[PDB]
């Protein structure tokens, strides 16, 4: 079965840096694009980046640009988010979520992994 | 900054198991995208669970989506509509846009059983 | 990889080209010492057409590699309304000059028509689409020759000319082509090689595919481009002088002369002739080519969706293999039909059987086939080389085939049936199945066979 499954968030102070990363398998991964999605807690649902399967498109929500910085690695089959300059605003439940092109839509969704931050 | 806005409405839509229930979603711009799609999603996520795909361009339902659930709208205004809401169906609903960078997330609408 | 679907964009796209371009072919085909003067002015005119493709063919590398295949299609669309105009003017005033030179016009058209529209189609679908969007310009070309034909027949019955509708009936391909076409994407390989241009494009496969992701098939494309960076230009002449192009070639011209050297052109005018030997009535003449019409259209369907299933290679087997026996049994079956009356009959099915081989291998194949087998920069010279050996196959048959008949009488089609066979050994020998295989791998197959 397709699963894709993130790591490396956790507690970090305001200003500090974090970097995510989203495993996938059961699938050709280099096929499809991804995204990245966020969770406030008692919050919505916010979009936060996308990467197409080439990383020739790259897109970004207005909240991160000039901030946060999505690349991925098709051969270790890897999707990663560089977050830099951390604020109280960003604390949230980080999902990477697959595009699948026939549809362009995500079809599939990781478990999440959660970043804190603050003092 | 171009900032196309979804707007779910009802916030909360309290229901009997049974009900027929909709859910709208108004952009404030027309998403059609350069590729003559339209790219409006709805997404289901239950409480401690991760979200998952309901429906594509428009009115297409994704693989496993039980056919009780069916989407419609044009231009600039779109509906997801329950035929009959079954406990699984209970949970937060986001409609989304992927037509015009950046992508954007309604603020989600609750539907939730009667007490 | 991802399989591409059909939208409505590439088969607006698909329609809009193969109407205008190959249905005002097919439609024009058929609209295409006095005794000895009445012979050879007969002769030159009929052969100004496929001189005219000829000039046409050698011309599309030009067009195409400038304008691109739109633009190409537009000129296309030119050089078809020139000659209305002058049928206009000759409404206006009339010379056997004129008359020259619109089957001249017509038959540059027909070339570049015939050459352009599986290569715009072939570069705009992807490569299952490629092959079936590959045939349709033929399956355009087969309803055109029908339409004509039974469009001319029923006004012969309401009045002896349907000019107003005759000249809108021209009109209305070229007139949707021209304000619809233009509007539609380019070749997106044109546009990233040719062009360079990533991001025009990247757009154009976003609106033919249906998805927004097209990265693997852009970079599949730069792929081709750095398999052609070191060809570079490649001139007919420098095509002539690769080896890694050298069995396509081959392939290329052995399958279009051996197409137009399958006598389908004297099945053509002496359909009507065994019709005769049949003692099938005239107005029953013109309903059986009419059925012939069918069949070939039909068979043109199922052609397209075959030619997808089955693959390429097969196809052309069967198509000249079926049209070898159709041949052998057909002069066998002439021999025995002024002996015995019920033979001829046979003669009559085994030429149907002929029309349906034909049909699917040797007509809609080639083309589209020119298109897979060279790469981007390689694939308008070829077609200028292979469009080239077609037109001039098709006038040395023209001209020289009455002779043979005269001369030889049934024995004409045994040429045609060893020319069927030596075609078939060849595409069994050396033909490989394009089907499902982008460009580069069937580079890499025809490379190394030329290698080796």
């Amino acid at each position: 079965e397709v699963n894709l499954v993130e790591s490396g968030g956790g507690l970090v102070q305001p200003g500090g840096s974090r970097k995510l990363s989203c495993a996938a398998s059961g699938f050709t991964f280099s096929s499809f694009g991804m995204h990245w999605v966020r969770q406030a807690p008692e919050k919505g649902l916010e979009w936060v980046a996308h990467i197409s399967s080439g990383s020739r498109t790259i897109d970004y929500a207005d909240t991160v640009k000039g901030r946060f910085t999505i690349s991925r690695d098709n051969p270790k089959n890897t999707l990663f988010l560089q977050m830099t300059s951390l604020r109280s605003e960003d604390t949230a439940i980080y999902y990477c979520a697959r595009g699948n092109g026939y549809y362009d839509a995500l079809d599939y969704w990781g478990q999440g992994t959660s970043v804190t931050v603050s003092s | 900054e171009l900032d196309i806005v979804l707007t779910q409405s009802p916030l909360s839509l309290p229901v009997s198991l049974g009900d027929q229930a909709s859910i709208s979603c108004r952009s404030s711009q027309s998403i059609v995208h350069s590729n003559g799609n339209t790219y409006l999603e709805w997404y289901l996520q239950k409480p401690g669970q991760s979200p998952k795909l309901l429906i594509y361009k428009v009115s297409n339902r994704f693989s496993g989506v039980p056919d009780r659930f069916s989407g419609s709208g044009s231009g600039t205004d779109f509906t997801l509509k329950i035929s009959r809401v079954e406990a699984e169906d209970l949970g937060v609903y986001y409609c989304f846009q992927g037509s015009h960078v950046p992508y954007t997330f309604g603020g989600g609408t609750k539907l939730e059983i009667k007490t | 990889e991802k399989t591409g679907k059909l939208t409505l964009v590439l088969a607006l796209a698909t329609f809009l080209a193969a109407f205008g371009s190959s249905f005002q072919y097919g439609y024009n085909v058929a609209a295409v010492i006095e005794s000895f003067t009445l012979t050879l002015l007969w002769s030159l005119t009929v052969s100004m057409f496929p001189f005219g493709g000829f000039i046409g063919s050698l011309m599309v590398g030009f067009l195409v590699n400038n304008l691109g295949r739109k633009g190409a299609l537009l000129f296309n669309n030119i050089f078809s309304i020139l000659p209305a105009i002058l049928m206009g003017c000759s409404k206006i005033a009339k010379s056997f000059e004129i008359i020259i030179a619109s089957r001249l016009l017509v038959g540059i058209c027909a070339g570049i028509s015939s050459n352009v529209v599986p290569m715009y189609l072939g570069e705009l679908a992807p490569k299952n689409l490629r092959g079936a969007l590959g045939v349709v310009p033929q399956l355009f070309i087969t309803v055109g020759i029908l339409v004509a034909q039974l469009f001319g027949l029923r006004s012969v019955l309401a009045s002896e000319e349907g000019w107003p509708i005759l000249l809108g009936l021209t009109g209305v391909p070229a007139g949707l082509q021209l304000l619809l076409l233009p509007f539609f994407p380019e070749s997106p390989r044109y546009l990233l090689i040719q062009k360079k241009n990533e991001s025009a494009a990247e757009k154009a496969l976003q609106t033919l595919r249906g998805w927004k992701d097209v990265d693997m098939e852009m970079e599949e494309i730069r792929k081709e481009d750095e398999a052609e960076k070191a060809a570079g230009f490649i001139s007919v002449w420098k095509l002539f002088r690769m080896q890694s192009l050298r069995w396509q070639l081959i392939s290329t011209i052995v399958l279009m002369a051996g197409q137009q050297l399958s006598g389908v052109n004297a099945i053509y005018y002496y359909a009507d002739q065994i019709y005769l030997s049949a003692g099938v009535k005239s107005n029953d003449v013109q309903y059986v080519t009419a059925g012939t019409g069918a069949v070939n259209v039909f068979m043109t369907m199922v052609t397209v969706f075959v030619v997808e299933l089955w693959g390429r290679r097969n196809l052309l087997l069967i198509g000249f293999s079926t049209c070898l026996t159709a041949c052998i049994v057909l002069t066998v079956a002439l021999a025995l039909q002024n002996t015995i009356s019920w033979m001829p009959y046979v003669s009559i099915v085994c030429v149907i059987v002929y029309v349906i081989g034909h049909a699917v291998g040797p007509s809609p194949i080639p083309a589209l086939f020119i298109t897979e087998i060279f790469l981007q920069s390689s694939r308008p010279s070829a077609y200028m080389i292979g469009g080239s050996v077609h037109w001039l196959s098709n006038f040395i048959v023209g001209l020289i085939f009455p002779f043979i008949q005269v001369g030889l009488g049934p024995y004409s089609f045994i040429i045609f049936a060893i020319i069927c066979l030596l075609t078939t050994i060849y595409i069994f020998m050396v033909v490989p199945e394009t089907k499902g295989r982008t460009f580069v791998e069937i580079n890499q197959i025809f490379a190394k066979k030329n290698k080796v």
